[PDB]
C-alpha cells in the first residue's frame, strides 16, 4: 500500500548499562566480626519479599567474560581488605614517569596489625533505581551462549566473597550436571571454570600440640582432609565431560607448573591464617575411563605463611604471627579452576594443571547468570496511518 | 504492565501485532472495572524511588515528543514516507513475526537517521501553518 | 480536591451542576495565584504510597481513554446520541438535582452497555478518517 | 532541568531567547539517547516528598490550563492581541535581553489583567464552535 513511519512509546527494548550496584547483605551490627562491621557501614538489609518475574519467549546473548558487573565486585572487595587485614609492612611498587633506568622505588607503609576475626557473609548485588537485572535459568547455560528461560529479578542470590585459588570454596552448586565453562577452548590461555553439582567437603585444622616455634638457630604446620570415597565421584564426572570435548586424547592431570607460592599451592584464609596447602596428592593421577588413584582421609599438608603476595595488585605484604591454637575451617568445594597445556608436542594427551589467581575469574563463576540492562522505551516501526495536516 | 513499569505497551517475546492487539483487550477490561520487620522501611523506599523515577521519566519524554508533534501521545503518527532501503519488508511480516527486540536490531543503523527526519518534518508543518496565519 | 486525591472534580453530596460550576471558580483562583517521633517514618511512607498510586492510576486511565478518543482529557465529549430508554430525563433536572452518587445508581444497568457503544464509535471515526487519507 | 524540578524550561540568568533555543538542543540529545547510615531514611523521604509534590503540582496546573485552551501543553499559543500599553517593546529585544526574572517585574502590573482576557477568549471560541455544531 503506502508505508509511513510512526513513533511509539513504552516499547520493550533493552540495552547494557554500566552502573553501580548497592550491596544488600544480612548483617549483625554487634559482633566484632569484620564482615559484619563492613556490611553495617556500607550495605542495606536483604529484601524480605523478592519477586522474580519470568519473561516469555525471550533470548538474550548473555556474554560472561565481557561482563562489567564483575569488574565492580572486584573493586568492592579490595575496599574490604583495606578495612580488614591491615598489613604490618605493605611493600608496594611505585614508578616515576621517566622514559627508557626508570625510577621505580618502593613505598612501604607501617600500620598496626591487630589479629581480627574473619568469616565471609553472603551479599546480594541489587540493581539501582531505574535499571533491572536479567537472569538465565537454563541448567547448562554454556557461558557466553544465549539461553531461553530468561527471568528478571532485582537482587542476585547469596554470594560469598571468599578469596581462594585452585579450588573455589563456599558457594552455589550446579543444578543437575557438572558443567565446564571457558571463554575459548583449544587456545590454552583462558582458564576453564568447572562447577560441581555436589558439595565436596574439606576440613582443615591444627588443634594445639605444636607450640615448637623454631627448629634450630611446628606452629607453622596444618593439614586438611578430603573424603576420597566421595571426591572420586565428582572427579569421575569431570573427566566424563572433558573427554566429550576431546574424545581421542587422554586426560592426564598434573600438579602446577611453577610460579608464585599463591598459585603453585592452594591458598585460603581462616582468621588471618593464610593456609598454603600443597595439592600434589590430589592432581597427580593420570586418567582414562578407569581410575588410577588407589584400591578416605587424604592428608593435604598445609602451612601458615607470613610474607605473602597481595592479590589486589602487585606488591608483597607481611602479617602478624599466627594464633596459638584451634584453627578450624569447615568448608565446601563447589568449583575448580583448571588450565590446559596444548601445543604441537601434545601427542594425544590432555594436561589440566590447576590454575587460578585472577580473582575476577573467581567471581565470574558466580556472576555468570546475571546481566544489568536498562529499559529504552522508544520505538519506530512502519505502518499505514498518516498524520492529517 | 509489560513486566516493568516502562515497556507497558506489551510483554517482550510476543510479536508486535500480537502485543498491540492484546493491549486493547487489556484496555477495555481495566477501564470498565469488572510477618513484618523494621527493615522493611529501607526496602519500602527502594520500591518507591523506582516508581517515582519511572513516572518522572515518563512525563519528561511525554513532553519531549513535542519536537515531533507527538506530544502527550503514546502512539503517534507522522507523515514521513518510509524508505525501502531501511527495512525492505512488508507490513504483514513485520507485525506478525519479528518481535520488538528483533525489530530494534533490524533498524538500529537507521534509528538515528529517522530522528533527524522527524524533526525537519515538524518544522515544515509549523512553518506551513504559519503561512496560513497570514490569511487566517 | 473532592475530599480525596481522586474524585477531584468536586465533593460528594453536591449536585452535578453545582459541583461543576464551583470547579471553575476553584480553577481561576488556583491558577492566578492570589513534637516528633522516629515512627513518623512508617507513616511517612504510607502517606506516600497513597499519593504515588493515585498518580500512577491517573496516568494509566488518562491514557486508556484513547480507546474512546478522549485521551488526556478529564472532560471529553463524544458523538453518540443519548437514548431515552436509559434515563428519560431532561438535562435540567439531571444537573440541578441527582448528585453523582444518585446518578450512578440511575444508569448502573446501562453503564456497561454505553462502554460498548463508545468504542464502536471511535473505530468508525478512525476508519472514516482513513478513507479521507486516500484523497488527502 | 533549570536547577529545580519546576522551572525546567531553562536556567535562570540566561535570556529568554538563549534559554528557549538551548532547550531544543537539550531536547534532541535526551531523546536520541546518545559510607551509609540508618538516618539516610529520613532524608530519603524528604527527597521524595519534594519530587512527588512537584509532579502532583505539575499535573494539576497542566489540567488547569484547560480554562485557556492550553491543556496538556507547556508552550501554548492564543489569539489575544498584545497591547502596546503593557510593555511597548519589540519582540527582538524582549527575547535577546530581559531574562525571565526581569520580564516578570516588567509586566507584573498587567499579569493579573491578561488572565482575565484569556478566559473570555476561550469561552468565545467554545461558543463559536457550538454555533457551527447547529450546521455541522
Ligand atoms: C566456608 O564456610 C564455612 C562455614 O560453612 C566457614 O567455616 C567457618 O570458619 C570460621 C573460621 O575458620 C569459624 O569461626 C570460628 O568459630 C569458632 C567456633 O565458633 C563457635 O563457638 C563460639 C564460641 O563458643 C560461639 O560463639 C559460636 O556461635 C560458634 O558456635 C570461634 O570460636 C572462632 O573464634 C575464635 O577464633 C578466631 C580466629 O581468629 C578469633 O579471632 C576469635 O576471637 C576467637 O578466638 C578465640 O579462640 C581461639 C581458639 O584457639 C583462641 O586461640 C583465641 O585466643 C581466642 O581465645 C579466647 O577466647 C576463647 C573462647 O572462644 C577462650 O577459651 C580463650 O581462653 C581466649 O580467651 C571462629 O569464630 C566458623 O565456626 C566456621 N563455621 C562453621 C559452620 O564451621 C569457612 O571458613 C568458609 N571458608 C572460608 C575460606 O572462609
Ligand atoms: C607434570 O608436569 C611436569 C612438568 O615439569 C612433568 O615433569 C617433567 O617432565 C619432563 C618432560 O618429560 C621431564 O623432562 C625429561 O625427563 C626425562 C625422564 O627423566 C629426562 O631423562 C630428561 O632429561 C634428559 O633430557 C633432556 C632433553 O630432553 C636433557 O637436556 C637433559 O640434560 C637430560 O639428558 C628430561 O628432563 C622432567 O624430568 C619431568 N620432571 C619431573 C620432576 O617429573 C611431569 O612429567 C608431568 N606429569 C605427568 C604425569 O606427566
Ligand atoms: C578460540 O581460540 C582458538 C585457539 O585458542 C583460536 O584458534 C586459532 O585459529 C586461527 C585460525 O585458523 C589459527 O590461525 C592459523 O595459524 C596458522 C599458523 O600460522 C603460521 O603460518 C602462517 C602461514 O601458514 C604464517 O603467516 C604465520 O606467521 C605463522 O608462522 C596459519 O597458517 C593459518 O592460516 C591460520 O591463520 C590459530 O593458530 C588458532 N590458534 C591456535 C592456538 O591454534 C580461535 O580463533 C578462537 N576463536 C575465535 C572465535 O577467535
Ligand atoms: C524456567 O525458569 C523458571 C524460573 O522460576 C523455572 O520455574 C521454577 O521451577 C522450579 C522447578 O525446578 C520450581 O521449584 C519448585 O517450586 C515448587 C513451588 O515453589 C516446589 O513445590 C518444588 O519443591 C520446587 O522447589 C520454582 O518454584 C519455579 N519458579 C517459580 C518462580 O515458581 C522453570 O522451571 C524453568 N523452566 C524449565 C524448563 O526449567
Ligand atoms: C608437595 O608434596 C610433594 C610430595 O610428594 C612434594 O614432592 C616431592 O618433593 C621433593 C622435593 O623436591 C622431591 O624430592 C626430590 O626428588 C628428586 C628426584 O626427582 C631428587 O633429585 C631431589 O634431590 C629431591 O630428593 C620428590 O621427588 C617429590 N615427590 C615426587 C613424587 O616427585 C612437593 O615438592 C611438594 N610441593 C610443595 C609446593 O610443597
Ligand atoms: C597420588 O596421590 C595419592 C594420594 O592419596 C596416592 O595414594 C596413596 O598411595 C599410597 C601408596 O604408597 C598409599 O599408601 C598405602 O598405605 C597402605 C596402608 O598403610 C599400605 O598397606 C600400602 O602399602 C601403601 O603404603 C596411600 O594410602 C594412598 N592414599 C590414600 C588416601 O589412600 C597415590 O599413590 C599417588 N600416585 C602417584 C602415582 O604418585
Ligand atoms: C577422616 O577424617 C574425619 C574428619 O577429618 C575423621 O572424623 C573424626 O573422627 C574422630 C574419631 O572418632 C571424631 O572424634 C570423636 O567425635 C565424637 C563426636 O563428637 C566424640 O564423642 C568422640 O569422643 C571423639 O572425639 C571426630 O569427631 C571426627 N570428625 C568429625 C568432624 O566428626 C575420621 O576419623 C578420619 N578417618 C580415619 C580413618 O581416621
Ligand atoms: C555454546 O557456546 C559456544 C561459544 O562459547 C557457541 O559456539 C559458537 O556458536 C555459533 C552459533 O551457534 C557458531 O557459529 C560458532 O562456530 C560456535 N563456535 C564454537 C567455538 O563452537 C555455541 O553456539 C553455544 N551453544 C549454544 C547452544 O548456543
Ligand atoms: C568434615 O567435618 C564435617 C563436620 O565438621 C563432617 O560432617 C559430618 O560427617 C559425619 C559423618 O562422618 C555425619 O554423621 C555428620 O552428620 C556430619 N555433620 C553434619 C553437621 O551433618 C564431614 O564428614 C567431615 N568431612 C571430612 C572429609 O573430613
Ligand atoms: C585427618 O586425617 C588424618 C589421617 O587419617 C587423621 O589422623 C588419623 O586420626 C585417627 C583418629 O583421630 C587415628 O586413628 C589415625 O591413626 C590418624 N592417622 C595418622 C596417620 O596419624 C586426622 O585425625 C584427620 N583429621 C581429623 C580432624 O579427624
Ligand atoms: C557444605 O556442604 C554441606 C553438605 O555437605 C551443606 O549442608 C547442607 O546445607 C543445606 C542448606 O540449607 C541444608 O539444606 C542441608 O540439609 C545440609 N546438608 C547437610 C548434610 O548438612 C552446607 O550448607 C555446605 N556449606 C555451605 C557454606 O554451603
Ligand atoms: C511462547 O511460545 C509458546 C509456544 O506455543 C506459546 O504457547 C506462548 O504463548 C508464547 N509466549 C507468549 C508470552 O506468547
Ligand atoms: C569411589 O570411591 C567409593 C568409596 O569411597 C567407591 O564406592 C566407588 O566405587 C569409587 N568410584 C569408582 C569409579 O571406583
Ligand atoms: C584407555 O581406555 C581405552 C578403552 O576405554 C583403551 O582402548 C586405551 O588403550 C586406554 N589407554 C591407554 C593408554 O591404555
Ligand atoms: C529514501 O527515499 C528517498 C526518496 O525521496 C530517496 O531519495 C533516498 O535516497 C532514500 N534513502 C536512502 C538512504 O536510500
Ligand atoms: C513468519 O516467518 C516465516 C519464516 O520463518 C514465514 O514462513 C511466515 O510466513 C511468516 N509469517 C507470516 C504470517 O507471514
Ligand atoms: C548496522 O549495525 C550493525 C550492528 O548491529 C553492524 O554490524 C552493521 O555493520 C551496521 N550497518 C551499517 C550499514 O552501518
Ligand atoms: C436507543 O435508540 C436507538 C435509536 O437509534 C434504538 O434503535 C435503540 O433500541 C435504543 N436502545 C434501547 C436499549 O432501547
Ligand atoms: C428537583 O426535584 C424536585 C422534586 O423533588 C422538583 O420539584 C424540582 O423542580 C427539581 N429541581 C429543579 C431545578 O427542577
Ligand atoms: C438494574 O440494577 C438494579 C440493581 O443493580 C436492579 O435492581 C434492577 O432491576 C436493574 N434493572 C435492569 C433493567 O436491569
Ligand atoms: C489594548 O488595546 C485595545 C484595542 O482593542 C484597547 O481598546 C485597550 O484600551 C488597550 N488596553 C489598555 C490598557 O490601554
Ligand atoms: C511607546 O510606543 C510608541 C509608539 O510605537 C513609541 O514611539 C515610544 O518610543 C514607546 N515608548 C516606550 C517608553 O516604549
Ligand atoms: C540589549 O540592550 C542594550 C541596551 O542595554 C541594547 O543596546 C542592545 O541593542 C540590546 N540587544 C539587542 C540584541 O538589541
Ligand atoms: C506596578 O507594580 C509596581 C510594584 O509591584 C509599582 O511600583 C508600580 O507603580 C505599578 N505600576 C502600575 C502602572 O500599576
Amino acid at each position: 500500500a503506502k508505508k509511513w513511519v510512526t513513533v511509539y512509546y513504552g516499547v520493550p527494548v533493552w540495552k547494557e548499562a554500566t552502573t553501580t550496584l548497592f550491596c544488600a547483605s544480612d548483617a549483625k551490627a554487634y559482633d566484632t566480626e569484620v564482615h559484619n562491621v563492613w556490611a553495617t557501614h556500607a550495605c542495606v538489609p536483604t529484601d524480605p519479599n523478592p519477586q522474580e518475574i519470568v519473561l516469555g519467549n525471550v533470548t538474550e546473548n548473555f556474554n560472561m567474560w565481557k561482563n562489567n558487573m564483575v569488574e565492580q565486585m572486584h573493586e568492592d572487595i579490595i575496599s574490604l581488605w583495606d578495612q580488614s587485614l591491615k598489613p604490618c609492612v605493605k611493600l608496594t611498587p611505585l614508578c616515576v614517569t621517566l622514559n627508557c633506568l626508570i625510577n621505580c622505588n618502593t613505598s612501604v607503609i607501617t600500620q598496626a596489625c591487630p589479629k581480627v576475626s574473619f568469616e565471609p557473609i553472603p551479599i546480594h548485588y541489587c540493581a539501582p533505581a531505574g535499571f533491572a537485572i536479567l537472569k538465565c535459568n537454563s541448567k547448562t547455560f554454556n557461558g557466553s551462549g544465549p539461553c531461553t528461560n530468561v527471568s528478571t529479578v532485582q537482587c542476585t542470590h547469596g554470594i560469598r566473597p571468599v578469596v581462594s585459588t585452585q579450588l573455589l570454596l563456599n558457594g552455589s552448586l550446579a543444578e543437575e550436571e557438572i558443567v565446564i565453562r571457558s571463554e575459548n577452548i583449544t587456545d590454552n590461555a583462558k582458564t576453564i571454570i568447572v562447577q560441581l553439582n555436589e558439595a565436596v567437603e574439606i576440613n582443615c585444622t591444627r588443634p594445639n600440640n605444636n607450640t615448637r616455634k623454631s627448629i634450630h638457630i611446628n606452629i607453622r604446620q596444618a593439614h586438611c582432609n578430603i573424603s576420597k570415597a566421595r571426591w572420586n565421584e565428582t572427579l569421575g564426572q569431570i573427566v566424563a565431560k572433558l573427554e566429550e570435548q576431546f574424545p581421542n586424547k587422554t586426560i592426564i592431570f598434573n600438579h602446577s607448573s611453577g610460579g608464585d607460592p599463591e598459585i603453585v599451592t592452594h591458598s585460603f584464609n581462616c582468621g588471618g591464617e593464610f593456609f598454603y596447602c600443597n595439592t600434589t596428592p590430589l592432581f597427580n593421577s593420570t586418567w582414562n575411563n578407569t581410575r588410577t588413584d588407589d584400591y578416605q582421609n587424604i592428608t593435604l599438608q598445609c602451612r601458615i605463611k607470613q610474607i605473602i603476595n597481595m592479590w589486589q595488585g602487585v606488591g608483597k605484604a607481611m602479617y602478624a604471627p599466627p594464633i596459638r591454637g584451634q584453627i578450624r575451617c569447615s568448608s565446601n568445594i563447589t568449583g575448580l579452576l583448571l588450565t590446559r597445556d596444548g601445543g604441537r608436542d601434545q601427542n594425544g594427551t590432555e594436561t589440566f594443571r590447576p590454575g587460578g589467581g585472577n580473582m575476577r575469574d573467581n567471581w565470574r563463576s558466580e556472576l555468570y547468570k546475571y546481566k544489568v540492562v536498562k529499559i529504552e522505551p522508544l520505538g519506530i516501526a512502519p505502518t499505514a496511518c498518516k498524520r492529517r495536516v | 504492565l509489560g513486566a516493568f513499569i516502562l515497556g507497558f505497551l506489551g510483554a517482550a517475546g510476543s510479536t508486535m501485532g500480537a502485543a498491540s492487539m492484546a493491549l486493547t483487550v487489556q484496555a477495555r477490561l481495566l477501564l470498565s472495572g469488572i510477618q513484618h520487620m523494621l527493615q522493611l522501611t529501607v526496602w519500602g523506599i527502594k520500591q518507591l524511588q523506582a516508581r517515582v523515577l519511572a513516572v518522572e521519566r515518563y512525563l519528561r519524554d511525554q513532553q519531549l515528543l513535542g519536537i515531533w508533534g507527538c506530544s502527550g501521545k503514546i502512539i503517534c503518527c507522522t507523515n514521513v514516507p518510509w524508505n525501502d532501503s531501511w527495512s525492505n519488508k512488508t507490513i504483514n511480516e513485520i507485525w506478525d513475526n519479528m518481535t520488538w527486540m528483533q525489530w530494534e536490531k533490524e533498524i538500529d543503523n537507521y534509528t538515528q537517521h529517522i530522528y533527524t527526519l522527524l524533526e525537519v518534518s515538524q518544522i515544515q508543518q509549523e512553518k506551513n501553518e504559519q503561512e496560513l496565519l497570514e490569511l487566517d
